[PDB]
């Protein structure tokens, strides 16, 4: 019933954020005829809203070492991060940031003419014993805006065939190998099949699974669902980062750079309470510690404002020249969305869903992996990078200014791994003539949905269920109730009711297709949380408040019996969904503890985590 | 226990054979709605009319998707406060003098193409050193970019210029022109003269008559009118 | 892999043959004082230019010279209120276009582009237009 | 020359300034020196000004040339009639004085 247009490229990228763009023209830079499919215009991607900056051991502000950034990221991940990927990311960090500046990125400058760097949460020198680090390269507080527009402008110099306002539906799988993607052209309502030897997924996160998030309306986890519908696993989806300072009301982000320049958090009695929760790092601890600290201050009765449901971020103690130079963007945002003059009054903030640590499991080369019988096997022809991917360089808690680094580092890695593995112009894999017809059938069904629950109502009950059942502090009984209610909502997706019977810019149908994707991500997030019976990073269980590793790393390892793999939790969660019934099946794979070179970068054993 | 605010929204459907452009009226209780117009558009789409189509994403004024004509002026719906005067009906149109794909969604393909035509990226004459060491730039030379790089490409300024209405095919408009100026004065760019020679024609730059509607409507507080005048000053002084 | 020239040609070729409407502009956009003062500068320019050319054509085509028509008007003994109406109505567009022309020359030097200065300079042009049109029309 | 567009823009501001400077010259030093300079400046400034209105408003290769050709004829006759008025009649400055004496 729908006209089908078939395309054939050497590689197809799904996404136009930082990671998608960097991989898109990186492939054309390698002589590959590459297509870039994105449902938004590239500069509208959520990357444009990034503020804090991007980490790199440039050494512009003090003597730095990329191995110190490695240690910070490994400790930050609470030892759920694959150290081989963290090694690769932190060592390439100076080269990636220099590459962005050479592209024309207007970084803030120092008196020496080099890139300006600020302090950020959980960054230290001398392997955690040398004091606060300053390795967050930033364009004032509009870093992601300038990063995305610089990358987009750079991509205009290559033969990358762009497909803007195309909504990717599913992957074209055959014999465990990805043959490309099927998508819907929003402009003219036609279905498109993109055949390619290699496919990269860089579609962002799924922060919109909750009621309050700093994410954009378009961060719906569409590439995470395409993988799940393809029968492939997702990894660590229960680890959701709550940014400490999300503005009260609209949930907009107030950058962590505010605390890096001198901003502090105060409660209802004006106490800098982070001096009590983390005497060393204070307001610059890890985000999972700060978010849990702010939550306890509100829940115990020291909240700010009329309803006592938030706290204050104080910046008015800083000189006004520094605010206008370092934090101009949040100064205007705090006025528009909160009527606050940052030079006179603090900002009302509270922890808000921000970033998804979990996603599509990859190796350090960007290749999507599946796990069968304890052996990581690469999915041929499938790649992933950005927030949609689970390297996992972030483990159980991402350090601030590491995602923008992840974007450009592993976006380029996908292009590098393809350039060495394959040749441009090789015979494109032939798909069967009816490939993808089940995606079209699902689209036409939702286009004429006429049940009793409209798309806006089903999306709301999901967001409220996730918000009150998989929040900061979690418990077993509350997680089970959320699972039982989220499975019921998923079953009630058969009662969907849509009104727009069109096909050209049918955002009613598109937001329903995004709801199918959001539900698949939300199911694995709360089911992976109910099973994980420990506390690691952002996943804090009030009934299992301990971190359970293979050893008790708080005591001498000499004379300790190693816990079996099924008796500890230092391991990734692998989630599966039968999309018909909504059943969630969980598996587990070991955390990669080795690095790329022990002589160059020593592996950090698990230890007690404090700030 | 309510505050009924009226919105009259431009409607057009390319899927209906024979549908003529029309205005539809929606009633919104401001007590159950956010402060911004995009909150009313989302509330209407979620509860009143799910066929209403519009671009949105960041809902914080940084991505530039929700550019439209609200109460006679181009602005971002996500940062445009709702007029609480319940006597006046807020009239919502697409961006002016633009081909309408559907409802409030204009075709920005020409706007995007004009931005690509000026080559908006760093160009050095010795690019054999790209990916080695960070280019040096003083704080003072970096300050010259303040007010220019914050452009979000919302097309609120270009779609408000009358010269862009009459000659949008060959006049680049204040958005692209200011970005062309953003790269002319970048101390790290070596193609400054080449970027001025591209504007040696009666249409690309010199259709601006300093009407200054572009600066009035920019939701970022930028001044594409002043940047165009700085381009004109450079055009008349540079040597080959 | 299309260049900007091809994207522009594709834009016009696609839309000019489509059934998409052109969004309203003239009938819906809100006016402002600088906007109304910019077109008035164009209107007074077109009026002055065609009034000079009408005067130029009259020199080549009228059978009498200028001192004759000056004597014809004086003999009619027009009232001062009617003489003042023609003097003011003739010097007003020249006065406006002159003051707003200096304002355009100030813009061309890159000065006075802050939006609050654009409103200031426009209001200054208006009062100088009325002052210079009332003084000259009294002579 | 490849800088024709920027030199035309500069020549316009030069004539606008000169035309502005002839208004005090006509009041202080009326005579054939200012008469023919006004006839020259008024014609050139008006010819370029009406050319910008045509460029902004007239579209189509034939209607553009039709409008621009009629403008050259208008300006040529306008300059010839003003110079005729300055040589065979009282002149521009004297005419405004006689007109205002009414
Ligand atoms: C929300 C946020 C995140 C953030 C930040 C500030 C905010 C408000 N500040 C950061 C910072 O200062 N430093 C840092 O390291 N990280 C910061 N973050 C997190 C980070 O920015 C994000 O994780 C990152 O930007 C994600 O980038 P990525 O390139 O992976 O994805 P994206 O930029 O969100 O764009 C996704 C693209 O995918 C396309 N897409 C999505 N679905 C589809 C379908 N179905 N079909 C086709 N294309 C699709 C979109 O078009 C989009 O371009
Ligand atoms: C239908 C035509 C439409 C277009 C009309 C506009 C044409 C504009 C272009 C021509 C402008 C030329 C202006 C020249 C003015 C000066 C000429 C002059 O000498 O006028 C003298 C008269 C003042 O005379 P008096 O008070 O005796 O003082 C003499 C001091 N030496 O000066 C005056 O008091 C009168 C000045 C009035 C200027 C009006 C210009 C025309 C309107
Ligand atoms: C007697 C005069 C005549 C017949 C005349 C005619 C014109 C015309 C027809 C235009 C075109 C307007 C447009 O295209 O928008 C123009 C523009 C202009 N005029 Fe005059 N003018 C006269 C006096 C003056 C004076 C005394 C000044 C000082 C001046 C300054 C300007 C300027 C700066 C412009 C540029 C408009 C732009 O930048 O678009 N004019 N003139
Ligand atoms: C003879 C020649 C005469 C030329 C002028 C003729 C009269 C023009 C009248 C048009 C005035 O139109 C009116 O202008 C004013 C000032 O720009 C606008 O006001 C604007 O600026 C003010 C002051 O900052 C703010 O309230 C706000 O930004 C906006 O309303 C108003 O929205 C518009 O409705
Ligand atoms: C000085 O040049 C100009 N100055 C103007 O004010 C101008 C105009 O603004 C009007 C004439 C155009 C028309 C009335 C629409 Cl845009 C109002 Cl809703 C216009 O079209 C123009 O030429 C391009
Ligand atoms: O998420 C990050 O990496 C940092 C961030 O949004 C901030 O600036 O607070
Ligand atoms: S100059 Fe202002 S209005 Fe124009 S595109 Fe940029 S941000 Fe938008
Ligand atoms: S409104 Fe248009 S005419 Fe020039 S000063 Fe701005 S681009
Ligand atoms: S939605 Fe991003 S600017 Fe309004
Ligand atoms: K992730």
């Amino acid at each position: 019933q729908y006209p089908v247009v078939d395309h054939e490229f050497d590689a197809v990228v799904v996404g136009a954020g930082g990671a998608g763009l960097r991989a898109a023209f990186g492939l054309s830079e390698a002589g590959f005829n590459t297509a870039c499919v994105t449902k938004l215009f590239p500069t509208r991607s959520h990357t444009v809203a990034a503020q804090g900056g991007i980490n790199a051991a440039l050494g512009n502000m003090e003597d730095d070492n990329w191995r110190w950034h490695f240690y910070d990221t490994v400790k930050g991940s609470d030892w759920l991060g694959d150290q081989d990927a963290i090694h690769y990311m932190t060592e390439q960090a100076p080269a990636a940031v220099i590459e962005l500046e050479n592209y024309g990125m207007p970084f803030s400058r120092t008196e020496e003419g080099k890139i300006y760097q600020r302090a950020f949460g959980g960054q230290s020198l001398q392997f955690g014993k040398g004091g606060q680090a300053h390795r967050c390269c930033c364009v004032a507080d509009r870093t992601g805006h300038s990063l995305l527009h610089t990358l987009y402008g750079r991509s205009l110099r290559y033969d990358t065939s762009y497909f803007v306002e195309y909504f990717a539906l599913d992957l074209l799988m055959e014999n465990g190998e990805c043959r490309g993607v099927i998508a819907l052209c929003i402009e003219d309502g036609t279905i498109h099949r993109f055949r390619a030897k290699n496919t990269v997924i860089a579609t962002g996160g799924y922060g919109r699974t909750y009621f309050s998030c700093t994410s954009a309306h378009t961060s719906t986890g569409d590439g995470t669902a395409m993988v799940t519908r393809a029968g492939l696993p997702c990894q660590d989806l229960e680890f959701v980062q709550f940014h400490p300072t999300g503005i009260y009301g609209a949930g907009c982000l107030i950058t962590e750079g505010c605390r890096g320049e001198g901003g502090i958090l105060i409660n209802s009695q004006g106490e800098r309470f982070m001096e009590r929760y983390a005497p060393v790092a204070k307001d610059l601890a890890s985000r999972d510690v700060v978010s849990r600290s702010m939550t306890i201050e509100i829940r115990e009765g020291r909240g700010c404002g009329p309803e006592k449901d938030h706290v204050y971020l104080q910046l008015h103690h800083l000189p006004p020249q520094q605010l206008a130079t370092r934090l101009p963007g949040i100064s205007e945002t705090a006025m528009i969305f909160a009527g606050v003059d940052v030079t006179k009054e603090p900002i009302p903030v509270l922890p808000t869903v921000h970033y998804n640590m979990g996603g599509i499991p990859t190796n350090y080369k960007g290749q999507v992996i599946t796990h069968v019988n304890g052996e990581d096997k690469v999915v041929p022809g499938l790649y992933a990078c950005g927030e949609a991917a689970s390297a996992s360089v972030h483990g159980a808690n991402r350090l601030g200014a590491n995602s923008l680094l992840d974007l450009v580092v592993f976006g380029r890695a996908c292009a590098l791994t393809i350039a060495e593995t394959c040749k441009p112009g090789e015979p494109v894999p032939s798909i069967k003539p009816n490939a993808g017809e089940e995606s079209v059938a699902n689209l036409d069904k939702l286009r004429f949905a006429d049940g009793t629950i409209r798309t806006s109502e089903a999306r709301l009950n999901m967001q409220k269920t996730m918000q009150s059942h998989a929040a900061v502090f979690r418990t077993g009984s509350i997680l089970q109730e959320g699972c039982e209610k989220l499975s019921q909502i998923y079953r009630d997706l058969a009662h969907l009711k849509t009104f727009d019977r069109g096909i050209v810019w049918n955002t009613d149908l598109v937001e329903t297709l995004e709801l199918q994707n959001l539900m698949l991500c939300a199911l694995q997030t709360i089911y992976g949380a109910e099973a994980r019976k420990e506390s690691r990073g952002a996943h804090a269980r009030e009934d299992y408040k301990l971190r359970i590793d293979e050893f008790d790393y708080s005591k001498p390892l000499q004379g300790q019996q190693k816990r079996p793999f099924e008796e500890h939790w230092r391991k990734h969660t692998l989630s599966y969904v039968d999309v018909k019934s909504g059943k969630v099946t969980l598996k587990y794979r070991p955390v990669i503890d080795r690095t790329l070179n022990e002589e160059d970068c020593s592996s950090v054993p698990p230890a007690i985590r404090s700030y | 226990t309510s505050r009924i605010k009226k919105f009259s929204i431009y409607r057009w459907d390319p899927d209906k054979p024979g549908d003529k452009p029309r205005m539809q009226t929606y009633e919104v209780d401001l007590n159950k709605c956010g402060p911004m117009v995009l909150d009313a558009l989302i509330k209407i789409k979620n509860e009143l009319d799910s066929t209403l189509t519009f671009r949105r994403s960041c809902r914080e004024g940084i991505c530039g998707s929700c550019a439209m004509n609200i109460a006679g002026g181009n602005t971002l719906a996500c940062t445009k406060k709702i007029d609480p005067d319940l006597s006046k009906t807020t009239k919502i149109y697409p961006l002016p003098h633009m081909y309408v794909v559907k409802d409030l969604v204009p075709d920005l393909s020409n706007f995007y193409a004009q931005y690509k035509s000026i080559e908006p990226y760093l160009k050095k004459k010795d690019e054999s050193k790209q990916g080695k060491e960070q280019y040096l730039q003083s704080i003072e030379d970096r300050q010259k970019l303040d007010g220019l790089y914050e452009c979000i490409l919302c097309a609120c300024c270009s779609t408000s210029c009358p010269s862009y209405w009459w000659n949008g095919d060959k006049y680049l408009g204040p958005a692209v022109l200011m970005q062309a100026y953003r790269w002319m004065i970048d101390s790290r760019d070596d193609y400054t003269e080449e970027r001025l020679a591209q504007l040696q024609d009666p249409f690309s730059l010199y259709r601006c008559h300093t009407i200054m509607n572009c600066t009035r409507t920019c939701p970022k507080g930028l001044n594409p009118g002043k940047a165009i005048a700085e381009i004109k000053k450079m055009m008349a002084t540079y040597k080959e | 892999a299309t260049t900007a020239k091809e994207e522009m040609a594709r834009f016009w070729e696609k839309n000019t043959k489509s059934s998409r409407p052109l969004s309203p502009h003239i009938s819906i956009y809100k006016w402002s004082l600088p906007m109304a003062m910019s077109i008035t500068h164009r209107g007074t320019g077109v009026a002055l230019s065609l009034g000079v050319s009408l005067f130029s054509l009259a020199a080549l085509l009228l059978p009498e010279q200028f001192p004759h028509y000056v004597a014809v008007v004086k003999s009619l003994s027009l009232s001062p209120a009617l003489i003042y109406s023609a003097k003011f109505a003739l010097v007003f567009p020249l006065s406006y276009h002159t003051w707003n022309g200096i304002r355009h020359l100030v813009w061309d030097m890159g000065k006075g582009f802050k939006l609050s200065q654009v409103e200031q300079s426009g209001v200054v042009v208006l009062i100088l237009t009325l002052l210079s049109s009332a003084a000259i029309a009294a002579m | 020359s490849s800088k024709a567009a920027s030199l035309h823009w500069t020549s316009e501001r030069a004539v606008s300034a000169l035309l502005l400077g002839l208004l005090p010259a006509a009041y202080l030093y009326p005579g054939p020196a200012v008469d023919y300079s006004l006839a020259a400046a008024l014609t050139l400034h008006g010819h370029w000004g009406l050319g910008q209105v045509i460029t902004d408003y007239v579209h189509g290769d034939t209607p553009i040339k039709v409008a621009n050709t009629g403008l050259y004829v208008l300006s040529a006759i306008t300059f010839t009639g003003l110079c005729y008025f300055n040589y065979y009649d009282v002149g521009i400055c004297k005419a405004v004085a006689m007109l205002w004496s009414i």
